[PDB]
RNA sequence: GGUUGCGGCCAUAUCUACCAGAAAGCACCGUUUCCCGUCCGAUCAACUGUAGUUAAGCUGGUAAGAGCCUGACCGAGUAGUGUAGUGGGUGACCAUACGCGAAACUCAGGUGCUGCAAUCU
RNA sequence: ACAUUGUCAGGUGGGGAGUUUGGCUGGGGCGGCACAUCUGUUAAACGAUAACGCAGAUGUCCUAAGGGGGGCUCAUGGAGAACAGAAAUCUCCAGUAGAACAAAAGGGUAAAAGCCCCCUUGAUUUUGAUUUUCAGUGUGAAUACAAACCAUGAAAGUGUGGCCUAUCGAUCCUUUAGUCCCUCGGAAUUUGAGGCUAGAGGUGCCAGAAAAGUUACCACAGGGAUAACUGGCUUGUGGCAGUCAAGCGUUCAUAGCGACAUUGCUUUUUGAUUCUUCGAUGUCGGCUCUUCCUAUCAUACCGAAGCAGAAUUCGGUAAGCG
RNA sequence: CUAAUUAAAACAUAGCAUUGCGAUGGUCAGAAAGUGAUGUUGACGCAAUGUGAUUUCUGCCCAGUGCUCUGAAUGUCAAAGUGAAGAAAUUCAACCAAGCGCGGGUAAACGGCGGGAGUAACUAUGACUCUCUUAAGGUAGCCAAAUGCCUCGUCAUCUAA
RNA sequence: CUCGUAGCGGUUCUGACGUGCAAAUCGAUCGUCGAAUUUGGGUAUAGGGGCGAAAGACUAAUCGAACCAUCUAGUAGCUGGUUCCUGCCGAAGUUUCCCUCAGGAUAGCAGAAGCUCGUAUCAGUUUUAUGAGGUAAAGCGAAUGAUUAGAGGUUCCGGGGUCACCUUGACCUAUUCUCAAACUUUAAAUAUGUAAGAAGUCCUUGUUACUUAAUUGAACGUGGACAUUUGAAUGAAGAGCUUUUAGUGGGCCAUUUUUGGUAAGCAGAACUGGCGAUGCGGGAUGAACCGAACGUAGAGUUAAGGUGCCGGAAUACACGCU
């Protein structure tokens, strides 16, 4: 009673989103895009490992459940669940539609799907750099439910930062790094000198 | 029984056989839509030029 | 619709040939009156036998008419006709927009 | 059904051009058009009168007719195989000079001037516009020059 | 150079906060008979530059200011894209050839200019 | 002197006569209107562009919601006032429009195109030009002028309906307005009629017949431009496989299974399509008879078991033979 | 009885019932007629229908439609005729038969003959009750019937099935 | 009433036959067989008529309106056919309207007849200058709309929890992950408008009822100066103009961009090239692919594709892989 994914594989179509034009789209099955440790600081997890796309497809919400379970049990058993983060980057925004013969043919809204692209992450994973075989093992585990090609590359950026690791050593070891709940915040050269002095006292020395 | 509704496939090509024209501008157009105060007042310019230029030659 | 029943308009008098008060009113259309070339025809042609030689017109689609306004100048007694745009009622008396006040029923 | 009013297809057209909506500045009301200038055709999207049809933007005319706050343009459109001349009545907001025909009377001007001083003395001074040429010999200097490159790079993912 | 009246281009001019402004001007300010206008001489109108004041307006400056503007071989010849092949690949797509070529980003710089008239240590 | 009969008039009259019973269309019928239209998108940055494409809208409404002028600024929030609270009024501050502008949607608009007030009828007259639909015909709608007459304001100016993009209609006939004008043909006068110019009454199937069904008793012209059955493409659906392994299997993922996912194959299902056949390819099932496939039920030989024996279960070669 | 694909359950039949008509009439012919069929007839008859031997019964409904009725005679109404005004053509007005309208009858005329809820000292069941509309709300009977979709309904019997 | 001959029918074999003996027969088996029986002859009813124990049966092998002749060679937007050769040119399946959708008109494409002139008149092209556009991309710590996770900020905005407390909804603030055919500040490439001059440019002064405070301007002019490098490139095959008329108005395929659909040798659009309308060489074969378009021959060289043999051409040479 549901399609295999086959039918909606590939992106053959403009991207069709819920709007006020659609308004009777079925809820995504996945709902839950932070795991594991996800409070953490950025210090607390230096490695990150990403689970990337080779191809040009589209991933069901389905399929996004089935491997972010997949990987988090994994990752939870072999190495507890507050030792790693996970992070699904790809949110299933594009309405597939299902026509169930030709007249007046256009479809009801079926499901969702993410539409993505060759190089786009879909899980990314911060861990202890102790815990990269887990980690990359999780990952691979959680390729079987996606179809398609993904490859997984050793992130050289500390973290879910986007600057690398001895940048981030260069810029946390001088005074430009302060803490967030979960993420960080950096130091600007730019700005009122009393907002830059009311955070960040550490540095100026 | 349906059918064919619209294209435009081989129009251009019809349009080419002979080779979209240009309107074959002259000198001195019409004065279609020309103000008529302006038309008024050029038609009695005109007429004291015509004899202004019969004076000067005769 | 609510139009004034007087109006200050332009007269084609040829005494007047300016703006003048005019009566306002409609224009209903007129007997149609036998002895009409085409009534006096139709009957001839509908005389003895043969049936109904005229389309009757049967699919209406339009719920309005438009609504002529007859328009009398006050000096000269000459009229003018002047044409409204569809409306399913039209009034020529008072009841102006009275407009900042609580509403009725 | 379908759609084909007056207006349609002119969602983005006839749009106010971000942080530039409100009145029109003066200058706009202040140039002077003759009958033979050539002007462009770009609607203002918040003056609703004279207002010219959505084919006619970008495009470019001829002045024939003055009017109180509006010109006559000809302009020239592909109806089928052949060019009809179209008459258009655009309130002047709608309408700009064309600045190809400014710089093709200095042009003009110049043509007249380096004629004038070929007639003082050197006649014969090539005065038509010429393509870019190609480039004539070069002697390259290696002074505080030495080339030096390395090769193309090898792979990383940087990710 | 300041200031006024009228502008042009419409933020390099705006916004937030603070500090200065001589002279003239502008301004606030003073009065209600008159023309006029309000529930209210607050606004609008009239009258006096008199009773007073630079407090505000206004102008100018400052700010690792926000915004805006300019530039950069900064990203980036990247993405995209025109043309070509009996190129590759099951496909999805991708590479090469001949061309065109972004945006965000990152840096650095800037923060009204100017026309007519009049006036002023 | 009524019946009768003759003539005319009203009624009745499928007894009978004649005719009609729209179109598009993934066959037709039913449905819908994609049939006259408008906004956004589809639409591939000039224009044009299809589908019974997507989301909507039109057959109205308005003497102001038209026109001109003047004053003011809206939505929303915050901070305060007896009743009074989240909502009644009043005051201040912020507020680039997050409001409003009749009605779809898009565009536009801030000393305004919004709101409120004052004055008005330019929503008038004459007849051309132009734009969009386009054949550069019509119709609808719109633009800019010109000749007048007006409105408004101090004025510059603006105003030929609705801030713009939809809101509508030939010929024939009837009717009204206009000049007091043409004609009634032997000459007049007066009624009547006909005419010229401008509107209305209406054709929505919206360039505009006057129109109910049925036929299995049927007919003809045709049509594979088009359905019913084979074939062909496809494979949603049906059927048959695989990968991954949460979990079941007294402990134990994988003896046997196997969720959430995901990759395929087949053409023995049913849809999808309409390419072939409508100057005809005999349309269900059974009987009879042959061969072929293997995705193997049995039989032969084996491997595995949660296979002690027995009986089973999983799997291999295998279609030889039933 | 469908000659030449259907011999039947179809048609007819006796029986039953309804309708019209008393003759210058009913029903039906004919272009007309000083013309016809019934009719060399007369209500135990002719004509038009329906149902279909016997037995037993034939319920309710006159709102619809049809049919019918010395039925109401200022609702509608044509031609002629009448009146007014007009120079007259003509226009207007009053009167205006039948029919329609109004009212009544009629189903062995055409036909038609419902839903829900609350209720018994069982749980559903509902003699009873209530409104919702009706013209009446399917009666006596009969039935998965040659009439029941679901359906190969359920039970019994028949069979090894 | 019955069994059953003759007779009169016509059940079943779905027998025979089925280019027959026969355009309805043959054989067996059947229904009925003393009356609503069967039958001859005479007579009556005639075509919108008859007759019908009713089947639309029958009315001379003809019946849901017989047969004959005439109107009549009825009409057909529909189907078939349409008769000698060679030469030259050569399409369309698209626009608008139509009870239009198997048809017409109309525009286009096409031929013919030419006419006015004779070097550049112009161009499916580039360059230079100058516009216009909102698609690809990009963006969301920019608006609108979606959307993930935390953090910071104390409250009768009804948290219980003192009557100021771990376990507060939010709301705001700075961040964070991800997106949009009907979102957007920004924004290509390709496509698209104009110009690149003698009808041009300058100098002087003539017209007018328009215009200005005013010959101020406007428009058109006189007279004068400037000679092909006279105002980019390349080409031009002559250029421009006119009348008339045929066929067509079913299209289809490929690359790229697209819509609907799971998809389709599916349905529908956009740009170009093709097939139709077209042979030739190659892809074994084939409407469309590659190459190349064709008078009749000869020689040479090639394209695409090939070179073991079928088969013309190296069982070439080389580096590996299997
Ligand atoms: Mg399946
Ligand atoms: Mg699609
Ligand atoms: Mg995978
Ligand atoms: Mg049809
Ligand atoms: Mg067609
Ligand atoms: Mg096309
Ligand atoms: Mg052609
Ligand atoms: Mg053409
Ligand atoms: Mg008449
Ligand atoms: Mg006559
Ligand atoms: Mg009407
Ligand atoms: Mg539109
Ligand atoms: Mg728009
Ligand atoms: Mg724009
Ligand atoms: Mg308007
Ligand atoms: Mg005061
Ligand atoms: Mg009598
Ligand atoms: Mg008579
Ligand atoms: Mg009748
Ligand atoms: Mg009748
Ligand atoms: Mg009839
Ligand atoms: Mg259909
Ligand atoms: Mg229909
Ligand atoms: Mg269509
Ligand atoms: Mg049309
Ligand atoms: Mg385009
Ligand atoms: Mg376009
Ligand atoms: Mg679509
Ligand atoms: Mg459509
Ligand atoms: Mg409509
Ligand atoms: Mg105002
Ligand atoms: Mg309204
Ligand atoms: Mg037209
Ligand atoms: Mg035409
Ligand atoms: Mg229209
Ligand atoms: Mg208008
Ligand atoms: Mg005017
Ligand atoms: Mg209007
Ligand atoms: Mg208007
Ligand atoms: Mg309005
Ligand atoms: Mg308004
Ligand atoms: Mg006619
Ligand atoms: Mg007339
Ligand atoms: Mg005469
Ligand atoms: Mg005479
Ligand atoms: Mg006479
Ligand atoms: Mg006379
Ligand atoms: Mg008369
Ligand atoms: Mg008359
Ligand atoms: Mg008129
Ligand atoms: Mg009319
Ligand atoms: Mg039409
Ligand atoms: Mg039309
Ligand atoms: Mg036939
Ligand atoms: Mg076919
Ligand atoms: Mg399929
Ligand atoms: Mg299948
Ligand atoms: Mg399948
Ligand atoms: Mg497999
Ligand atoms: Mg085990
Ligand atoms: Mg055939
Ligand atoms: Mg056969
Ligand atoms: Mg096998
Ligand atoms: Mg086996
Ligand atoms: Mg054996
Ligand atoms: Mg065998
Ligand atoms: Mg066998
Ligand atoms: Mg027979
Ligand atoms: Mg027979
Ligand atoms: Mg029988
Ligand atoms: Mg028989
Ligand atoms: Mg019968
Ligand atoms: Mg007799
Ligand atoms: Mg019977
Ligand atoms: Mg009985
Ligand atoms: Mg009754
Ligand atoms: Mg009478
Ligand atoms: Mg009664
Ligand atoms: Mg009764
Ligand atoms: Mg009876
Ligand atoms: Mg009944
Ligand atoms: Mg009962
Ligand atoms: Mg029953
Ligand atoms: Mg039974
Ligand atoms: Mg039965
Ligand atoms: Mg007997
Ligand atoms: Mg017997
Ligand atoms: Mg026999
Ligand atoms: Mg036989
Ligand atoms: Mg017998
Ligand atoms: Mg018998
Ligand atoms: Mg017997
Ligand atoms: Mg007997
Ligand atoms: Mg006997
Ligand atoms: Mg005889
Ligand atoms: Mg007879
Ligand atoms: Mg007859
Ligand atoms: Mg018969
Ligand atoms: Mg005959
Ligand atoms: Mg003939
Ligand atoms: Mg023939
Ligand atoms: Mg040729
Ligand atoms: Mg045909
Ligand atoms: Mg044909
Ligand atoms: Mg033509
Ligand atoms: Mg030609
Ligand atoms: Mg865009
Ligand atoms: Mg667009
Ligand atoms: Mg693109
Ligand atoms: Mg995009
Ligand atoms: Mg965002
Ligand atoms: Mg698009
Ligand atoms: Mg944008
Ligand atoms: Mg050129
Ligand atoms: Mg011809
Ligand atoms: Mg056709
Ligand atoms: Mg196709
Ligand atoms: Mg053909
Ligand atoms: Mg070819
Ligand atoms: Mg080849
Ligand atoms: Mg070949
Ligand atoms: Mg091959
Ligand atoms: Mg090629
Ligand atoms: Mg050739
Ligand atoms: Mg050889
Ligand atoms: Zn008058």
């Amino acid at each position: 009673a549901r399609r295999p994914a086959r039918c909606y594989r590939y992106q053959k179509n403009k991207p069709y989103p819920k709007s006020r034009y659609n308004r009777a789209v079925p809820d995504s099955k996945i709902r839950i895009y932070d795991l594991g440790k996800k409070k953490a600081t950025v210090d607390e997890f230096p490695l990150c490992v990403h689970l990337v796309s080779n191809e040009l497809e589209q991933l069901s919400s389905e399929a996004l459940e089935a491997a972010r379970i997949c990987a988090n049990k994994y990752m939870t058993t072999v190495s507890g669940r507050d030792a790693f983060h996970l992070r699904v980057r790809v949110h299933p925004f594009h309405v597939l539609r299902i026509n169930k013969g030709m007249r007046g043919a256009w479809g009801k809204p079926h499901g969702l799907a993410a539409r993505v692209d060759i190089g786009q992450i879909i899980f990314s994973v911060r861990t202890k750099d102790s815990n990269k075989d887990v980690v990359v093992e999780g990952l691979r585990r959680a390729r079987y439910k996606f179809p398609g090609q993904q490859k997984i590359i050793l992130s050289k950026k500390w973290g879910f930062t986007n600057l690398d690791r001895p940048e981030y050593l260069k810029k946390r070891e001088a005074g430009e790094v302060k803490d967030d709940g979960a993420f960080v915040k950096f130091l600007s050269k730019k700005g009122s000198l009393e907002n830059n002095i009311r955070e960040f006292p550490e540095y100026f020395a | 029984a349906k059918s064919k509704n619209h294209t435009a496939h081989n129009q251009t090509r019809k349009a080419h056989r002979n080779g979209i024209k240009k309107p074959k501008t002259y000198k001195y157009p019409s004065l279609k839509g020309v103000d008529p105060k302006f038309r008024r007042n050029h038609k009695h310019a005109l007429h004291g030029t015509a004899k202004a230029l019969a004076a000067a030659k005769k | 619709v609510n139009v004034p029943k007087t109006r200050k308009t332009y007269c084609k008098g040829k005494t007047c040939r300016k703006h003048t008060q005019h009566k306002v009113t409609q224009y209903k259309a007129g007997k149609a009156s036998l002895f009409a070339q085409g009534k006096r025809r139709y009957d001839r042609k509908q005389s003895g036998f043969g049936g109904q030689t005229k389309p009757v017109f049967h699919k209406k689609a339009k719920t309005t008419k438009k609504v002529v306004l007859r328009l009398e100048c006050v000096k000269c007694k000459t009229r003018a006709q002047l044409t409204l745009k569809r409306c399913k009622h039209f009034e020529l008396g008072g009841e102006k927009k009275q407009k900042g006040q609580a509403l009725q029923f | 059904g379908k759609s084909h009013g007056y207006r349609s297809r002119t969602r983005y057209m006839f749009q106010r051009d971000f942080r530039k909506h409100g009145a029109v500045h003066l200058s706009t009301y202040l140039k002077v058009y003759k009958v033979g200038d050539i002007v462009d055709i770009k609607a203002n999207g918040s003056i609703q009168k004279g207002m010219p049809h959505k084919f006619y933007q970008g495009k470019t005319g001829v002045v024939y007719n003055v009017t109180k706050s509006s010109v006559g343009v000809i302009i020239n459109k592909m109806v089928g195989n052949r060019y009809l001349e179209k008459r258009l009545n655009l309130r002047v907001e709608h309408i700009k000079h064309s600045k190809c025909r400014q710089e093709f009377l200095e042009r003009v001007k110049a043509n007249a001037a380096k004629r004038a001083e070929a007639k003082a003395q050197g006649v014969a001074v090539q005065l038509k516009r010429q393509p870019a040429q190609p480039r004539e010999s070069r002697i390259v200097s290696t002074e505080g020059n030495v080339p030096q490159t390395l090769a193309p790079v090898p792979y990383e993912t940087f990710i």
